[PDB]
């Protein structure tokens, strides 16, 4: 989805361990953490295991942008995270084996 | 017998382009001084995403991994009378390191040569379950021009765990001034 193919993918062969706990008191605020970002916007998408925190401005469909051009934007997308949500806008920390 | 292109560095041709690593790349080097020294291997090109940086310094092989600001000309610049390098103009910036080495101190010949393409090195480079594989083969021949038909195994030298983003990439090259200038080396693309 937006995870893997704009922010980092994953192999589907060899993976390691989801280490995920809940962050709710650390990183929310009941009027939203809106202090983090995520890729959902680049030329094209990635290859497996692979970092991309370029800040030049993209298309969301691989389309080359020469900006200010059509559907050129920002790469960078808020997360929002409330403790007076549920637990999908929530805040967890995870590390990957 | 795939289709190579050749990449000529010859007294005003200085060719540094950004070149498609689309799969992976074969890298060939006939050399005689030692004019190409260095890679960026990234995808933006610029400072916005990660790229890598592989390199010997003459002293060091250095492998970098940051935010590098690339200069749209990285070369070093070695001193032609002298026999010295003198510049190290790779990048402006560096910030979100994300990966560094630097290997063992030597001192490698930084003069120009004159005669025939003295060794010949063979890099072979890919992208695979977010690895950087580097791989290299080494043998001495004697020629003008023209990559020489050949048989030799390639070593792997390098399992590299960058997890970067890599569709492009260029050649660092050696400008030799007496105020730019070469000397005669060529490089190979060999997708
Ligand atoms: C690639 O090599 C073949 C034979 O060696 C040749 O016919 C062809 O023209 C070459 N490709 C280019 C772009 O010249």
């Amino acid at each position: 989805g937006v995870i893997a193919d704009y922010n980092y993918k994953l192999p589907d062969d060899f993976m390691g361990c989801v280490l995920a706990w809940n962050t709710r008191n650390i990183d929310a605020t009941s009027t939203g953490n809106y202090n983090y970002k995520y890729r959902y916007l680049r030329h094209g998408k990635l290859r497996p295991f692979e970092r991309d925190i370029s800040n030049v401005p993209f298309s969301p469909d691989g389309k080359p942008c020469t900006p200010p051009a059509l559907n050129c934007y920002w790469p960078l997308n808020d997360y929002g995270f409330y403790t007076t949500t549920g637990i999908g806008y929530q805040p967890y920390r995870v590390v990957v084996l | 017998y795939s289709n190579v292109t050749g990449f000529h560095t010859i007294n005003h041709t200085f060719g540094n382009p950004v070149i498609p690593f689309k799969d992976g790349i074969y890298f060939a080097a006939t050399e005689k001084s030692n004019v190409v020294r260095g890679w960026v291997f990234g995808s933006t090109m610029n400072n916005k995403s990660q790229s890598v940086i592989i390199i010997n310094n003459s002293t060091n092989v250095v492998i970098r991994a940051c935010n590098f600001e690339l200069c749209d000309n990285p070369f070093f610049a070695v001193s032609k009378p002298m026999g010295t390098q003198t510049h190290t103009m790779i990048f402006d910036n560096a910030f979100n390191c994300t990966f560094e080495y630097i290997s063992d101190a030597f001192s490698l010949d930084v003069s120009e040569k004159s005669g025939n393409f003295k060794h010949l090195r063979e890099f072979v480079f890919k992208n695979k379950d977010g690895f950087l594989y580097v791989y290299k083969g080494y043998q001495p021949i004697d020629v003008v021009r023209d990559l020489p038909s050949g048989f030799n195994t390639l070593k792997p030298i390098f399992k590299l765990p960058l997890g970067i983003n890599i569709t492009n990439f260029r050649a660092i090259l050696t400008a030799f001034s007496p105020i730019w200038g070469t000397s005669a080396a060529a490089y190979f693309v060999g997708y």
